[PDB]
């Protein structure tokens, strides 16, 4: 015990001696590969996901250089980690919340949405022939009762609910940033400042991405540059 | 794929199964269990792990098994794999009176057993039921038996026997005690009495720790029973009371 | 060694050692020739006898009127390709009453071949093919490899010791568009020849001609009907 | 299901697990087969004795229809699976064919099994040897034997287990017109090649009358009888 | 199509290890406890709760089976939500054909069994949890422990994951026979006390009643009544 | 490594050697490049010529996936080959379900999930091999999409593909290409292969040129021959 | 019709801590009587009966292949089946043929296992249940079976005035149905005791 | 340890080269084509005086013009032998014709490389069959003599030997063949060349013969048939 190996431990996932899952320890590795950080934040009226647009080239069409993705009309999402995973994650998710309206009449609770998600990627951490997706999803709606929610599961399986949270490889700092911020008695300007905070980088519009949902306007919608200068300009004058 | 494959169902180079023999190591282990033919009945008689703690006494028996009106087993190895072929067994012995409309005779239920879990050593790449088991029962074939299966499916009958923790030790006391032709289900229990307790090494023997059912034929009809903690105490005392006349 | 048993394990040089070692099925096989005129496609192939007693192998399959091959490698799995071959032209000639276009052909062999070589406990083909065929478009040679993929000839050569022939197709290829028949099939014999030992010879018992064009199906050559191409004779 | 080759080649044309299958058969109780005149016999060592072991339930002779029975030596297992494919065999050749099995059918039959288990995805080899003995509808007595690998062939009497090469040995020698002339003798002949290596289960086929197996006061009046005899010769 | 061969298998001593190291899993998991009184059973676990940015409420630890059967874990909770859904599962294919609320004990042998598919099965591992289950049928009260082997266990009492061993002796030097649901809810949360560290809130600690009105969680408000006591 | 024997098993650090063994196979590959314009898409390969008994046109690395699609491959020949094949079937699947032609981004998204599947399990190998679509109609305007092993696809101005990549990017960065117009561009793509093209390290290749914009009028095709020799001509003096 | 092809009725009757199932006795095709011992009723249960009406082959299958299914239950579970469950359980049974179905309409009769409450019910032939409080019948003389129970019964009778009026209502029903009859059985089942009774009846 | 269908790098594949070992190990057998008709010659190789020397069957009967040789693992080659003789039976059931001795040939040789474990249907073929064949007959074409591998490589040959000691055999078989040979003449020069082979002495129990003809239907040699080609020596 403590960092022990027994077979075949280290390459699928079948319990090492500690009781471990080395392969779902490394899928979580595998998130911070991508090198971009997420943040999402809840208040009483909206939600909204704030992550980094990163574009070094410019040959690329920017336009299609996003991990904001929209699950059904009312649930938005934020993905980190290996792009082609997220895509595969992200298309899973809206099947099955179109297959959920269909059976059910009702639009999919995003805390089952993520439930559901979470199960999916459960089986891969039990079942030997292929690996977890090296993926993080956040979700942003609203619900009728709750009001706006975030919810994240992981490639673990594990899921949760949550005021505030962060994905990528400033997840701990984010989370302190936001610790202590929620720790006392506007939601859009929490999110970019603890990104920026982290980051140590004060943003261009063109250097993020914003999506809200709010109980207004449950529409799951992502903020045009203007809209994220305006916040960017707003927070600078202090 | 094959990188990870454990290869259970192949032959050692000395013609051995060895998934199997280890198997036999995890049953010699488990909580020691015998049984014992006599001329009016046959019983079992099985050490308690569940023994005990906080634990809360739900079930009439821990490791004794119905099996149909005529039958009983009781088990020693991986207790959830015993789970599995019980209740396999229940199976098995219903689909016989299905189709018959009479008893399964006991010799054909451990067998249908056995073929199930010799499967398991042939083919598929499983890990073999890490269990033995014996079983007691009346047919109108061969009235009362005993028989003993284990995890190569490999069985047989026998007078009396013993399987899990000092089997060695419990099958030498029976070979000399052990009377061919001329026991009763009185003088069985005493003799269970003994073996159990000189193989509990677990020294003072107590009925809290062990199980005994019996066997028998009343009116035309098999009679199956776990003896309550009453009659358990009483016979220690008369195994107890019994060393000495021996000073 | 880590890398070199399984057609799913990319190296970290990013190729596959099993299909290189299928390849090596064919660089081993007896050599083989095609090569194309403006008319006419040839296929010459030199046939090994196992001892003196034994008949020499065939090299060179029928497929259709319009299509034969000649093989390099394991001869059991160009056989189930020829086998394949064979029936998706029966089915074109079922459907549509016409022959399936080489061209077309060929790409199914490459689907068909590349599937095997992306599945674990699956295994490359063990063969190349040099296909002759006749259509619209007319002569073509093409060459079909353990990799799936295949080409498009002006000429070619596989097999052992084939860098030879290929060596003297270069050389002479400017001429070949404008050749007769016999002209072709000379070429395409002396390029074969030079794939021989300097003792060794072309003789009615190891060559094998396959012809298909404008003016003739599909025909194959061996033993007493290669003499009219053989003499022939320039060299020396 | 499970499409792992088990049983493969190794470099020098081995099948490694029909050798090692091999190797199981001769960790078995050695079984013995002489095909006599108007009898055919089948003896088998030990098993372990064991005062407590009910006798019945432990036969390695087998009744495969009325007119063919087997012995084995290997894994008891894996010889009862055989055991009730050829009865369900014999069974369904009655019924296609209207008349019992030859020796050799059921022989042949047991044979391509076990060579099937040596070419099939998923499945080791069976760790089992059979002597097969009976009579055909024209009287004549049969031998024959089978091994994990599917091979198969007819013996004038054979060994197999432990110590099977030894009593071949001893059968090579003592086999003759004079030891198989009468029945006592055939079945002494038996005895006394188990008693080279060895208690003993024994059973006859006689021509016709069906299956009897003896009766342990029956056969050592043979062991005594051959064990004395072997003292006098020291 | 899978793989077909087991990933649990015999030592040559007889183990099967990877049920071992999914014991150890469970060893290392929150503290749970099950405690039986006469006339009802409570399940406690400890909310393994990291930063206060978590929603607390949004998903839990014990949790209803069916109205009269709860059920609560230590080890990896994605594993012990699969059980819950097959339990669940389970317990409605009964009601179909019996009409009846599935017994406790029978509820336990059908998902003991799923666990022990799964320590055979080809291409998997086990499940790395240990349940508790309660229920109230009969007339009477029950609370059962299912391993990762698929073996089950009746108690009157127990405790589970990081720090177990000290719980159960705790309890055999506190619980009795004839003790009231009330003050087994105290005895539970006591129990997890004994190995906290950090000072309890309603928020961090969760508990589930049983009795003859059927299974369900406490409240924040009706745990922070018994915290006041503790 | 420990470790890079099957895309179902993450290495230590995070990574899948398996996709990434494959990614060098493209890596190792002549290079491939597309750029979108104002009016539409052009693509051009260096075809490495490994004999001259080759026909000038086999092993075409420019595929028509759909009428209005191109693609444009470097890597393992055979898997591009499947892979368009696969965007084939996609297409025509489309249009036979939904009744029009497949926009271009779903077919990349979709062909991309499909080459997203083999990278996550032992029954199967990842793709050799990078491609990228192109298209062009009134609606949707100029798109260029690529594709890698790993089965991540973006959407570009200009893109490259094989072994001299950034060499490529490097060119491509220095035209104006949204202001300019395919007869421009082809220019521009023949230049840019032949200035990055290793003359010393592997002699002889052919261009290879395709097209789909406004003056094809939607439908993906070869660039003409004269207007391809012209671009060679261009492109052979200004290196000169 | 093909529940009248081999002909026969049961019934069963609730009284105070008691119940009582009864059958013809015939066995038939069509016009002709085969054999006069023929079994309908199945004890399923120290205190618990089925009675089967219908076609004879699906009497005997249904009766067998619950039976099988009881006694899993049994050796599963702790305990003996409550009738409630019983029922639940043929439902089931029946209902998985509901497109192929056994032509059997059972009756069910017995008292719970631990508090001895009387339960009766019956079922059609695709598995709806009915419980009554008074009686129940099944077989080709329902009508004359409720003619002569919707007169004769009363509530909370006794063990002898239950067995005259199940008995009353059987022969008289019987006797005005061709392809009924030929004796009657009847079981009275208490907390204490089964009673088995052959009423003396018409043999046409 | 590697799949039963991996290349090695010289380009074979290791189960097809290891089975071809194992023929290595079978007993010799020869075939012989004259115009006049092909005999095929095995040795039995008797490993026990109590064996019955007629229940080794290594010539066997395929149809009335066609038999069969084998060697190596004697077992394996059970299925092989039932296929080509289902196939003649097929064929003529269809045609109404008999089979050339090559596409017999053909047929079964087109299972040799059918053996694999994944793709793989029943519990189909773990790998190949260690069995070579000599398929000796009489068609259309004449008397023919054709040889098969585990390969799946089949040829027409006008003599060839199979087993343990081949190379010598078939050197012995090159210098004595000649195309007008007689029938009676392949037959002595066989049992000359298995007499020289065979590690036992040769004699009318521990080999077996059979000829198919022009004239005449498959025949296997009866012990007094052999005494008198035995008796030349
Ligand atoms: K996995
Ligand atoms: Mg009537
Ligand atoms: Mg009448």
């Amino acid at each position: 015990s403590r960092g022990s190996s027994a077979g075949f431990d280290r390459h699928i996932t079948i319990f090492s001696p500690e009781g471990r899952l080395y392969q779902v320890e490394y899928a979580f590795k595998a998130i911070n590969q991508g090198g971009l950080t997420s943040v999402a934040v809840r208040g009483k009226d909206c939600a909204v996901i704030v992550t980094q647009k990163k574009v070094p080239d410019k040959l690329l069409d920017s336009s299609t250089v996003t991990h904001l993705f929209k699950i059904t009309e009312n649930i938005g999402c934020v993905m980190t980690g290996m792009t082609a995973d997220s895509r595969s994650q992200v298309q899973r998710a809206r099947y099955e919340a179109a297959n959920w309206k269909y059976k059910y009449g009702y639009e999919i609770p995003v805390d089952m949405l993520c439930k559901r998600i979470a199960d999916i990627s459960q089986v891969y951490t039990q079942n030997a022939e292929m690996r977890p997706l090296g993926c993080c999803m956040i979700l942003i709606g609203i619900d009728e009762e709750q009001g706006p929610q975030v919810y994240k599961c992981d490639p673990a399986g594990y899921y949760c609910g949550f005021k505030a949270t962060a994905a990528g490889v400033k997840q701990t700092e984010s989370t302190s940033f936001l610790e202590k911020k929620v720790k006392k008695k506007q939601t859009v300007e929490t999110a970019i400042t603890c990104l920026s905070t982290v980051l140590s980088i004060d943003f261009k519009p063109s250097e993020i991405e914003v999506g809200v949902v709010t109980v207004e306007n449950p529409k799951f919608r992502i903020l045009t540059e203007a809209e994220i200068d305006a916040h960017l300009v707003a927070l600078a004058e202090r | 794929s094959r990188r990870y494959d454990s290869r259970t169902t192949i032959f050692s180079p000395e013609g051995r199964l060895y998934q199997v023999e280890y198997a036999m190591e995890a049953i010699g282990h488990a909580g020691t269990c015998l049984g014992i033919l006599a001329n009016d009945g046959v019983l079992l008689a099985a050490e308690r792990r569940n023994i005990h703690k906080l634990l809360d006494e739900v079930f009439f028996s821990e490791k004794i098994y119905k099996l149909n009106e005529d039958m009983a087993c009781s088990v020693a190895g991986i207790t959830s794999d015993a789970n599995v072929l019980t209740n396999e067994l229940r199976l098995i012995a219903q689909r016989y009176l299905l189709q018959y409309q009479e008893p399964i005779p006991c010799e054909q239920l451990v067998t249908a057993l056995c073929d199930i879990k010799q499967a398991y050593t042939q083919f598929g790449g499983k890990r073999p039921f890490g269990v033995s088991l014996l079983y007691i029962g009346w047919d109108k074939h061969y009235g009362f038996q005993l028989y003993q299966s284990d995890p190569s499916g490999n069985y047989g009958g026998w007078k009396a026997t013993c399987i899990g923790n000092n089997s060695a030790a419990a099958v030498s006391m029976l070979k000399q005690d052990y009377k061919e032709g001329e026991m009763t289900l009185k003088s069985a229990l005493a003799l269970a009495i003994k073996v159990l307790n000189k193989t509990m090494d677990v020294s003072k023997l107590s009925a809290e720790k062990v199980e005994i059912a019996t066997l028998t034929r009343e009116n035309g009809k098999t009679v199956i029973r776990v003896l309550k903690q009453k009659e358990v105490e009483q016979l220690i005392k008369k195994h107890e009371e019994e060393e000495a006349k021996a000073e | 060694n880590q890398y070199d048993n399984d057609v799913t394990v990319w190296s970290p040089q990013g190729r596959i050692h099993q299909i290189e070692y299928a390849m090596e099925a064919v660089k081993q096989g007896s050599a083989t020739v095609g090569l194309k005129s403006k008319t006419h496609a040839v296929l010459v192939a030199l046939k090994r006898a196992q001892s003196e007693l034994a008949a020499h192998q065939k090299k060179i399959l029928h497929v259709d009127n319009h299509i034969g091959i000649s093989i390099a490698g394991l001869t059991a799995d160009a056989r189930l390709l020829c086998n394949f071959m064979r029936q998706e032209c029966l089915d074109s000639r079922f459907v549509f009453d016409r022959p399936l276009p080489v061209s077309r052909l060929v790409s199914l062999i490459g689907s068909k071949t590349q599937i095997p070589t992306q599945r674990y406990g699956r295994r490359p083909y063990g063969v190349g093919l040099l296909i002759a065929g006749y259509d619209d478009m007319g002569p073509h040679i093409f060459q079909t490899c353990p990799s799936a993929n295949y080409f498009d000839c002006r000429a070619m050569s596989i097999g052992a010791r084939s860098q030879s022939a290929r060596t003297y197709l270069e050389r002479h290829m400017s001429e070949f568009m404008e050749c007769n028949l016999n002209e072709l099939v000379k070429h395409g014999l002396r390029a074969l020849r030079e794939t021989l030992p300097a003792e060794q010879d072309l003789t009615t018992k190891n060559v094998s001609i396959g012809i298909v064009g404008k003016d003739l199906e599909f025909t194959i050559y061996d033993d007493d009907d290669v003499s009219p191409f053989l003499e022939g004779l320039e060299e020396r | 299901s499970y499409d792992r080759a088990i049983t493969v080649f190794s470099p020098d044309g081995h099948l490694f697990q029909v050798e090692y299958a091999q190797e199981a058969v001769k960790k078995g109780s050695t079984a013995v087969g002489v095909r006599g005149r108007d009898i055919v016999v089948l003896g088998v060592e030990k098993k372990s004795v064991a005062k407590l072991q009910d006798e019945r339930t432990v036969r390695k002779i087998c009744a495969l229809d009325d007119n063919v029975c087997m012995a084995f030596a290997g894994l008891t297992a894996d010889a009862r699976i055989v055991i009730n494919r050829a009865r369900v065999e014999c069974q369904s050749h009655r019924l296609t064919v209207e008349d019992p099995v030859t020796v050799e059918y059921i022989t042949r039959y047991i044979a391509s099994l076990k060579q099937r288990y040596t070419q099939s995805n998923g499945r080791r080899p069976f760790g089992i040897s059979a002597l097969i003995v009976g009579f055909d509808f024209d009287g004549t007595p049969r031998l024959y034997q089978t091994d994990p690998s599917g091979t198969y062939h007819a013996w004038k009497a054979n060994a197999i287990g432990r110590g099977a090469k030894s009593v071949r040995e001893f059968l090579e020698k003592n086999y003759t017109d004079e030891a198989i002339e009468t029945d006592d003798l055939t079945i002494k002949l038996v005895i006394k090649a188990l008693l080279e290596v060895v208690n003993i289960e024994l059973a006859v086929m006689r021509r016709d009358q069906s299956l009897k197996i003896l009766n342990p006061e029956e056969i050592e009046k043979y062991v005594a009888e051959i064990e004395k005899e072997k003292e006098e010769n020291e | 199509r899978g793989y077909s061969f087991s990933l649990t298998t015999f030592s040559p001593s007889g183990k099967l290890v990877q049920i071992e190291y999914a014991l150890a899993a469970v060893a290392g998991g929150a503290p749970s406890v099950g405690i039986k009184a006469a006339n009802g059973v409570v399940l406690a676990t400890e909310k393994k709760q990291k930063s206060i940015l978590y929603d607390e409420r949004s998903v839990h630890k014990v949790e209803p089976i069916t109205k009269h059967i709860g059920l609560v874990y230590s080890g990896m909770g994605p594993d012990y939500r699969v059980l819950v859904h097959r339990a669940r599962k389970l317990a409605q294919q009964y009601y179909l054909v019996y009409q009846e609320p599935i017994p406790t004990a029978q509820l336990v042998q059908r998902v003991a069994s799923v666990m022990q598919e799964y320590t055979q099965s080809g291409g998997v591992r086990p499940f790395g949890v240990s349940l508790l289950i309660c229920g109230w049928n009969e007339g009477r009260p029950y609370l059962f422990q299912s391993d990762p082997s698929g073996a089950y266990f009746a108690w009157k009492a127990t405790a589970m994951g990081k720090n177990y061993v000290n719980g159960k002796t705790f309890l055999e030097k506190r619980y009795n026979e004839d003790l009231e649901l009330e003050d087994a809810i105290h005895t539970a949360i006591l129990t997890l006390k004994e190995s906290f560290e950090g000072q309890m809130t309603e928020d961090n600690i969760e508990v589930g009643i049983c009795n003859e009105a059927g299974f369900r969680r406490l409240t924040p408000t009706e745990v922070k009544d018994y915290l006041a006591a503790i | 490594t420990g470790y890079d024997l099957s895309a179902s098993t993450f290495s230590p650090d995070g990574r899948v050697f398996q996709v990434e063994y494959a990614m060098k196979a493209v890596e190792n590959s002549s290079t491939a490049i597309g750029i979108r314009c104002k009016d539409g898409v052009v693509f051009g390969v260096e075809k490495l010529v490994l004999s001259k008994l080759y026909e000038e046109g086999s092993n075409k690395r420019l595929f028509n996936v759909d009428r209005h699609v191109g693609m444009a491959v470097a890597g393992l020949l055979a898997d591009a080959r499947s892979l368009a094949d696969i965007a084939r079937e996609e297409a025509s699947n489309f249009r036979s379900n939904f009744g029009y032609n497949i926009p271009l981004k779903h077919l990349a998204d979709r062909v991309a999930m499909y080459v997203h599947a083999y990278t996550l399990y032992s029954a199967v190998r990842p793709f050799g091999c990078s491609f990228m679509l192109g298209s062009y109609s009134v609606n949707d305007g100029a798109q260029l999409y690529m594709i890698d092993p790993s089965g991540v696809s973006y959407g570009y101005w200009g893109c490259a593909i094989g072994k001299a990549r950034q060499a490529a990017k490097t060119e491509i960065e220095k035209l104006q290409m949204k202001e300019m117009t395919c007869r421009d561009i082809v220019k521009e793509v023949a230049k840019i292969i032949y200035i990055v093209h290793d003359e010393v390290k592997d002699k002889a290749f052919e261009l290879e040129l395709s097209w789909v914009g406004e003056l094809t009028n939607g439908r993906h095709e070869i660039v003409p021959k004269d207007i391809r020799e012209e671009a060679e001509k261009y492109a052979k003096e200004s290196l000169k | 019709s093909i529940m009248s092809y081999n002909g026969g009725a049961v019934m069963a009757m609730k009284g105070k801590n008691c119940v009582a199932i009864a059958a013809d006795r015939r066995f038939g095709i069509q016009a002709q009587m085969v054999t006069t011992d023929f079994q309908k009723i199945f004890p399923m249960g120290d205190r618990l009966y089925i009675g089967l009406a219908g076609l004879a082959t699906d009497v005997q299958t249904v009766a067998q292949r619950l039976k099988f299914r009881l006694n899993l239950y049994e050796l599963k579970e702790g305990r003996q089946i409550k009738p409630y469950t019983l029922m639940s359980m043929v439902a089931n049974l029946l209902y998985e043929k509901r497109f192929g179905p056994y032509y059997t309409e059972p009756v069910i009769a017995g008292l719970d296992p631990k508090t001895f409450k009387p339960f009766i019910c019956s079922l059609d032939l695709i598995g709806c249940p009915m419980v009554t409080d008074d009686f129940v019948v099944s077989g080709t003389c329902a009508e004359q079976m409720y003619g002569m129970c919707e007169s004769l019964w009363e509530p909370n009778m006794d063990p002898d005035h239950l067995f005259e009026t199940i008995s009353q209502a059987m022969l008289n029903a019987v006797d005005r149905d061709a392809v009924s009859g030929m004796g009657v059985i009847v079981h009275i089942i208490e907390k204490d005791k089964i009673t088995t009774r052959t009423l003396k009846a018409r043999m046409d | 340890d590697r799949g039963v269908n991996t290349f090695s790098p010289e380009g074979r594949l290791f189960q097809v080269e290891y089975a071809i070992e194992a023929i290595k190990l079978g007993s010799t057998a020869i075939g012989i084509q004259t115009s006049e008709g092909v005999c095929l010659a095995v040795e039995k190789r008797i490993t026990s005086p109590l064996m019955e020397p007629s229940s080794i069957e290594k010539i066997v009967e395929i149809d009335a013009h066609i038999g069969c040789a084998m060697s190596g693992l004697i077992a394996d080659a059970k299925t092989l032998i039932d296929k080509a003789r289902v196939e003649t039976q097929n064929h003529w059931f269809t045609y109404n014709e008999t089979m050339t001795v090559e596409s017999v040939t053909q047929a079964v040789s087109n299972l040799a490389l059918q053996f694999g474990e994944e793709d793989a249907d029943p519990g189909a073929m773990s790998r190949p069959f260690g069995v070579a064949l000599l398929f000796g007959g009489v068609d259309e074409k004449g008397p023919q003599l054709f040889h098969m591998d585990p390969s799946g490589t089949f040829v027409q040959c006008d003599a060839r030997a199979i087993g343990s000691a081949s190379e010598g055999a078939q050197s012995s078989l090159q210098e004595v063949y000649h195309k007008s040979m007689t029938l009676k003449e392949a037959i002595k020069s066989s049992l000359i060349i298995l007499k020289q082979v065979m590690e036992e002495k040769l004699n009318a129990t521990n080999i077996e013969l059979a000829t198919v003809q022009p004239g005449q239907n498959f025949h296997m040699f009866t012990k007094e048939e052999l005494e008198e080609v035995i008796k030349d020596i």
